[PDB]
């Protein structure tokens, strides 16, 4: 099927009508998502298949046909784009200077921007177009807002 | 039975919206993927 680098959706058809249940970033010929959009299950595109190659619930990350390719990582100081494709919707870029997510093994870079969770997978860029994460494992902080963190996985 | 369609190009916009804030928050990663705040 196609598999020309960019965005894509994530359909379904099992539920009513199409629904979205995320995003995923073709990229090098493989496809990259969150692990929580697809829980690891084959994927079509067109008339062809995608098979599960790498993936690990607890990064919620998950690659199809190669080993993960996404290696560029925010530098900690400047402003981000969440592509974000939402449900329904036209794929949109949102520019945003990320926040922190501190962890007792290091800290991570968190975008605080709230969108269906049918988003989940779009992916967050750098000034030179690369992909430094995806968009979609986060959480609610004490205001109620939502905090998503900038989820990279490692290129082998 | 999913299935891909193309949504479009990654580019950096020039002149895009610019919203959202930056917060500093301690977090906490359990075996299931979750995160959640430690206060
Ligand atoms: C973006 N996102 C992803 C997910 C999850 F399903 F947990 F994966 N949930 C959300 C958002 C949806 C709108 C309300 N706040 C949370």
């Amino acid at each position: 099927g196609e598999t020309t680098d960019g965005v894509y959706r994530v359909m379904t058809r099992r539920l009513l009508g199409s629904t979205q249940v995320g995003v995923g970033v073709m990229q090098e010929g493989v496809f990259h998502t969150m692990w929580h959009v697809t829980k690891g299950a084959a994927l079509r595109s067109g008339e062809g298949r995608l098979d599960p190659y790498w993936g690990d619930v607890k990064q919620d990350l998950v690659s199809y046909c190669g080993p993960w390719k996404l290696d560029a990582a925010w530098d900690g100081l400047s402003e981000v784009q969440l592509l974000a494709v939402p449900p329904g919707e036209r794929a949109k870029n949102i520019q945003t200077l990320p926040g922190i997510f501190k962890t007792k093994d290091g800290d991570i870079g968190a975008v605080a921007l709230d969108y269906p969770a049918g988003t989940s997978g779009s992916p967050i860029l750098d000034k030179c177009g690369r992909v430094i994460g995806l968009y979609g494992n986060g959480v609610v902080i004490k205001n109620g807002s939502y905090v998503s963190a900038i989820t990279q996985g490692k290129r082998e | 039975d999913m299935y891909i369609e193309r949504a479009g190009d990654i580019t950096w916009e020039k002149d895009a919206e610019v919203t959202g804030n930056s917060p500093r928050l301690d977090v906490a990663l359990d075996e299931s993927g979750d995160f959640s705040l430690v206060e």
